[PDB]
């Protein structure tokens, strides 16, 4: 899920004091946080409202950012970027959701003979670039990364 | 408070944030279709981002491909429609992102909706969302 | 992890069978329905124990060796298959999936997985940490990692 | 309640159960070499399907650190007198560890329950009880 969250960051600078050290600090803020990720509260994708970032040695920098964090039970749409005997990955925002072969209908089976690799049944063909609706069955949170495992077994899931 | 965004809002919010940042950068500097979207984004990111932010880049293409409502007006209409339901932000966000054809589908995909709204009202909402869907 | 757990199953038996053999029958049916079964809640019911003493009274009481993985548990297993997505480890009646992202930086795919040292492939013995368990109505899934200290090869 | 078993005890608890079943049925009517006895034993005691039990026994056969009842009994006493939690005891009896840091790292709840010194001795004793055949 995408959210806008109020965040904070303490930065330390006496070699760079100046009438426009504020732009410098905003710069370090972007380098330090934008594009970062924690299992705690997800991906800090984009710092917002650059012109008004609140800045108060060390300075407490209060800012807002668009953040992404998956949650168990969340249903999302995405694109298949890879298949293997173990299953396929779905690109969802900045994250890859891995659907294991055991979380797919049993009639869906890997075609180790196709290219690109794919899973198929009596009706659908899931391969690279396929649009798909999946359910996040679990999120594994590491110190600086988040992992999602998904399923397309239930009703209303699968090929879009 | 809890601010959850649907995909289309996230897209507009990020784009707007970067456009303004590009402008802030220019002012400080020393003086002297949906496919064009993907191209524009690459340029915008090159000009505003730390070059190695693949998370943001992946997010942008994702949002360009899955955003159901493309303009601020439409997005504004969608947010108004959903808030007037009294549903929780997490449900409003999913409902504004996941296109659903029936009450059963939506209630099945978003279980917390089960007992907060009737099928009839939800059906009426799905229709309105559908009707606001950018045909571009 | 393996446990010995006290369980029970209700078996519906009527007239068609009643007799001086309905106990041996109830047992045969007990083993039919629960041995080799799996549930998200309890795990794998692998082997009913103490056959000669299963308590009937039909609510049948019994003990069994069950297996159920727990988050944070470290286990040893054998690699069953490798791919660009990671590798499967056989642990007891289950396969634990170690995704490519839960494998060390300096250790990456090559098809096996290699480091300026280790080589992971089929039949290779490995120590893995259970990071997550997903329990469905009649199955359980586990994700593992080998990034931390003392995990991995051997 | 639950009773946790280390790999070696689960192996013995299962063989004993199936051996007794084989008898109850016949009545009232080496590592790899053990692997061969499985198919046989399972055949005479189970439906024929139960892939889980079969995979389990092969696993237990290759990963059980203590192969005879005598040694298992000894491991149980040595670990039981530590006062550790059953889940911890089961892990210590299953995972071979060479150092206190290794064990405490793999079974983190041991950290404040026992000293490196005291755990090192248990480790040495477990290593010396380890089956060689």
């Amino acid at each position: 899920m995408f959210f806008i969250k109020d965040l904070s960051l303490n930065i330390t600078l006496p070699s760079f004091f100046g009438p426009r050290m504020k732009q410098y600090l905003k710069t370090k803020l972007l380098e330090e946080v934008e594009g970062s990720c924690t299992g705690k509260f997800g991906y800090i994708l984009c710092v917002l409202d650059y012109d008004n970032i609140d800045i108060q040695a060390e300075f407490n920098v209060k800012y807002r950012a668009v953040v992404f964090k998956p949650f168990k039970g969340e249903v999302v749409d995405g694109t298949v970027v890879s298949c293997s005997q173990h299953g396929f990955e779905v690109q969802v925002g900045p994250m890859k959701v891995f659907v294991t072969k055991h979380l797919m209908p049993q009639d869906l089976t890997f075609n180790a003979g196709s290219n690109p690799p794919s899973y198929q049944s009596s009706e659908d063909v899931i391969t690279i670039k396929s649009r798909i609706r999946v359910k996040i069955e679990g999120c594994i949170s590491q110190v600086s990364s988040i992992h999602a495992i998904g399923s397309i077994k239930e009703d209303y899931l699968g090929a879009i | 408070e809890l601010i959850a965004l649907n995909l289309s809002e996230a897209r507009l919010v990020i784009k707007e944030a970067l456009v303004e940042r590009r402008r802030a950068f220019k002012r400080s500097q020393k003086k002297h279709t949906r496919e064009k979207e993907l191209e524009s984004i690459d340029v915008l990111l090159e000009q505003t981002t730390g070059g190695n932010n693949k998370d943001l880049k992946n997010t942008m293409q994702y949002l360009t491909n899955f955003s159901r409502f493309r303009d601020q007006e439409t997005v504004g209409a969608v947010i108004q429609l959903l808030k007037s339901t009294g549903l929780h932000p997490f449900e409003v966000a999913q409902l504004g992102s996941l296109a659903c054809d029936t009450a059963d589908e939506a209630k099945t995909l978003i279980p917390s909706l089960n007992n907060k709204i009737s099928d009839d009202e939800l059906e009426r909402i799905l229709k309105e969302l559908s009707n606001l869907e950018t045909l571009y």
